[PDB]
């Protein structure tokens, strides 16, 4: 619920005649975008001056009703304009297409007896925001009938605040996009499209999207001259052919490097992701040494846990696996990360920024540099030093000097890893690399006010908050559009200790997001998320919310992230406050569910889906053995027990359900979805029965339509 | 030396009505032991 | 074109027409084949000539497109299919990076450049779109679909605005229902 | 004698906003050259 100033409640209760006015601020298309001109309108009979902005009266005939529910979707609002006005008819007809995706902000204003605006909203002491979004259509209907009165109505179609979530906002490895170069028209030209002002000088993604497929010829200092280690059986006889030593000899290498431009992902936990090779090359003289730089995740990253060289990780999963191939330490119970190689027999810990790991194994040796993402990190020192000596073949072939890998190639906000392979007769090619990375560092807002962003977090609420407050790879929503206290309380709700299992039952603790093998980490929900930025941010937010069954709503300009949960202070509504219309409907027969298929990637085995089915035997017996599966997203969950508890909780919650829909006067303005309602109605036998708001619709008249939901006893996450 | 006799395939159906157990993790990851998904002894 | 005669002749004709975005209509016993082309001599219709009722609607939001997938067969690769994707970067930037692909029949096309030009032309043409519909008396009998119309209406800024017919309906009373279609500027195959 | 190192796959996305060029044909058919789909030198 959105609390309103106390004076607002007093005025609403006391006064029976409210002179509501809707203030519309519309954005006109125009050149000089910084000079963005706005046209203000209102349906009040007189012009309303609000914060130095004069909202002209007229031209607004009607406004539709804003509607929202617990499932994320792009709400739509349509308002009409008088078609007899010349300005509006010309604008719609000859510019109605240029108006697309232009902002509109409708405010609901109650006018005092003196013509002033009653300060309803406590955040600004102003009106209560009614709508905000971007136009998405037009339409005019000039209906002319002979012998009568004609009609000319202009209709504007709009989408609510969530239309801003259709954007796909993900860093793209291409150099032109990352550095903000203008869309090339012939020659290239720098522009101001960079996400950050410091990106323009970051040439890190140079050589990103190119396909160098050539029959290169290399000069190898071997097998042409000088002493050769071959002694004949006879004491005096010797091998006069001189080779096996440094001297040039021609050699044709048919290299084929296809570095494409793929969208970089975002990881919010211990997840396994592939590499996106951004730079490839081989030494000038020895083709057997190849440098390939892979891009993993974004932002400051807690570090790498392990590297997968062609499906064979550097650390063996169990005791059994170690016999099949060479390994170093276990993951089952000791759960050590890759950082044991540099510090043998150490504790479990992620990798180190700018530290090299020499993974010595059969078939050859591998050198790996782990460069964690950072807002300001220097260039790869090894690559710069090699470039200064012109050691890269493709550098000399293309003629590039010491700028081939210059100090200015500081990959910013990207956790890339440099892998140097030593091609031999055993490792005859470069195998696709994948790694187990800890998630991005995420801010956790304590209630007192202090924050901490020194580690990644498994909490769904805080992961969503981080994804929704980053402009460079998420939705550009400022922190000042979020109620901190409510978000923090919800995050606590998703951190309730779950007692259905012990911490010793899950052996692969380190690789399910648990940073300690002893401390309490039985959170009720734990999401190890991979946010593939290729998809729309809308889909990413929906996928995150589907993990813990939350819901995001934006009514009155505040972004509410809420979860179906019990409350000890529900809003009390009596039937006599209702408009008297009532409708109780039963949906248990349709929504009865007794099984769920869980396809979850289990780190114990090389990350791969396990088709696991959770079913409740009692429910099936009640269902007469009939199978009823509810589609439940397990993509973001790697802990088996959290997945099981989530499945059982949803199955239980899907056993009792009714829909109750009625209406309520404007006195109860600000009923957000997923709000606790205590509906008392003595005729039915209801005394403060607990409901949850499923659907709330706001009408310009003040009638607030509702669709409440009824749940079984103690089925919520809060208490049992 | 070593001989193996194989038959059938593990059943991944889990009954969430009964309380959780480590036997489920052992059985669902292909560990060697005696029992079903709802009651597994991992040796 | 390979015309697999096993399929119905209706399907084959539709497949051929979809290649160049043409249209075949049979009104008044003439098999007229036509394509969306610019015309310098449209039929002039005024609002007063039209019946009273008018209706202008916008469909640009729904029909904005910025990418297309082209499974064109390449003779160079032993006549195997290439999954080639054509996208307009500027449109995607104007679309907030969202992908909007239009199902385009690239069969019976083997010249890559013709396919690319067709894709770019369709993407350009699918950026501006309105549906204007009204009713005209029996005097204007014979208005075939996909015909050039010069609609003039003083109340708007329209003076012989160029439209294209999209749906003509003939009744027994003579009242003819029309549904025109507005397009961008110089977006037609015939235009410069 | 002859050794080949491979990595990745050619990207078939083409930006039709830019003017046509033979580099696109060279890239899309797997010709041996240096450059992207929007700018390819076929050698």
């Amino acid at each position: 619920m959105k609390k309103i100033l106390d004076s607002a409640k007093n005025y609403l209760n006391t006064h029976d005649k409210l002179k509501t006015a809707c203030l519309i601020a519309l954005e006109l298309p125009s050149s000089s975008g910084s000079a963005a001109t706005y046209i203000y309108l209102t349906d009040y009979f007189r012009d309303v001056t609000y914060n130095g902005i004069l909202y002209r009266s007229g031209k607004v005939k009607s406004i539709s009703s804003h509607k929202q529910n617990r499932q994320l979707s792009i709400g739509s609002l349509s308002f009409t304009i008088t078609g007899t006005a010349e300005d509006e008819v010309l604008k719609l007809v000859q510019n109605g297409v240029s108006f697309l995706d232009r902002g509109i902000t409708i405010h609901q204003a109650i006018i005092n007896e003196e013509g002033n605006i009653l300060p309803v909203d406590p955040d600004t002491d102003g009106p209560l925001l009614f709508f905000r979004g971007r136009i998405t259509g037009g339409g005019i209907k000039d209906n002319v009938n002979t012998s009568g009165i004609g009609t000319s109505v202009i209709t504007w179609n709009c989408s609510n605040q969530f239309y801003d979530f259709d954007r796909v906002n993900g860093r793209y490895t291409d150099d032109a996009s990352h550095r903000g170069l203008e869309v090339v028209n012939g020659t290239l030209q720098p522009s101001n499209g960079a996400k950050r002002p410091e990106y323009q000088e970051d040439y890190g993604f140079f050589h990103s999207n190119k396909s160098t497929t050539i029959l290169a010829k290399y000069q190898v200092k071997e097998e042409r001259y000088k002493l050769q280690s071959k002694k004949k059986l006879f004491g005096l006889s010797r091998s006069y052919s001189l080779k096996k030593y440094y001297e040039t000899v021609t050699k044709e290498v048919d290299l084929d490097f296809n570095l494409a431009a793929k969208f970089i992902p975002v990881v919010y936990g211990v997840q396994k992701i592939p590499g996106i090779p951004i730079f490839a090359d081989t030494e000038l003289n020895n083709p057997n040494i190849v440098y390939v730089v892979y891009a993993f995740a974004e932002g400051e990253i807690d570090g790498f846990l392990d590297f997968y060289i062609g499906d064979s990780p550097m650390i063996c999963f169990d005791e059994t696996d170690s016999d099949t191939r060479t390994c170093f330490g276990r993951k089952k119970i000791v759960g050590d990360t890759m950082h044991r190689l540099a510090a043998g027999t150490s504790t479990s810990q992620p990798s180190v920024h700018g530290q090299e790991y020499k993974y010595n194994d059969g078939n050859g040796d591998i050198r790996i540099w782990t460069f964690h993402g950072k807002p300001d990190q220097t260039a790869a020192q090894v690559l710069v030093d090699i470039a200064k000596k012109k050691g890269f073949y493709l550098q000399n072939q293309n003629g590039n000097g010491p700028e081939y890998w210059d100090s200015r190639y500081k990959l910013l906000d990207t956790a890339y890893a440099i892998v140097r392979f030593t091609i031999n007769e055993n490792r005859t090619e470069i195998p696709e690399i994948s790694a187990e990375v800890q998630g991005k560092k995420v801010k956790v807002y304590n209630s007192d006010g202090t924050i901490k962003a020194d580690k990644t977090s498994l909490n769904g609420i805080w992961q969503l908050m981080d994804y929704l407050t980053s402009d460079r790879y998420g939705a550009d929503i400022t922190l000042d559009q979020f109620p901190l206290q409510k978000v923090i309380s919800e995050a606590k709700i998703l951190d309730i200790i779950d007692e259905s299992y012990q911490t010793s039952w899950q052996p692969y603790w380190r690789y399910v997001g648990w940073n300690d093998p002893l401390s309490e980490n039985r959170q009720i929900v734990q999401l190890n998320t991979i946010l593939d930025t290729s998809e729309s941010v809308f889909k990413n937010v929906q996928g995150i919310l589907e993990s813990f069954g939350g819901a995001i709503n934006n009514l009155s300009g505040e972004y509410r992230i809420t979860v179906e949960k019990y409350s000890t202070n529900p809003l009390r509504i009596n039937f006599l406050d209702t408009y008297g219309d009532l409708d109780l409907s039963d949906t248990t027969g349709r929504n009865k569910f007794n099984s769920v298929q869980a396809s979850l990637v289990d780190p114990a085995l090389s990350w791969k889906t396990n088709s696991i089915t959770f079913y409740n035997s009692k429910f099936k017996e009640q269902d007469k053995g009939l199978d009823k599966k509810l589609q439940l997203s397990f993509a973001n969950i790697t802990n088996y027990y959290t997945a099981r508890s989530y499945a059982d909780r949803e199955l239980k919650k899907s056993r009792y359900s009714r829909t109750l829909s009625f209406s309520v006067p404007y006195k109860f303005i600000g009923i957000e979805p997923n709000d606790p309602i205590a509906f008392t109605y003595e005729r039915y036998g209801w005394k403060d029965k607990f409901f949850l708001v499923d659907e709330v619709e706001n009408t310009r008249d003040g009638k607030i339509n509702l669709v409440l939901q009824e749940y079984g006893e103690d089925v919520f996450i809060n208490s049992e | 030396t070593t001989q193996y006799l194989t038959l059938g395939e593990r059943q991944k159906n889990v009954d969430v009505s009964m309380q959780a157990s480590s036997g489920e993790l052992s059985y669902l990851r292909g560990d060697k032991g005696i029992g079903n998904a709802n009651s597994f002894v991992p040796r």
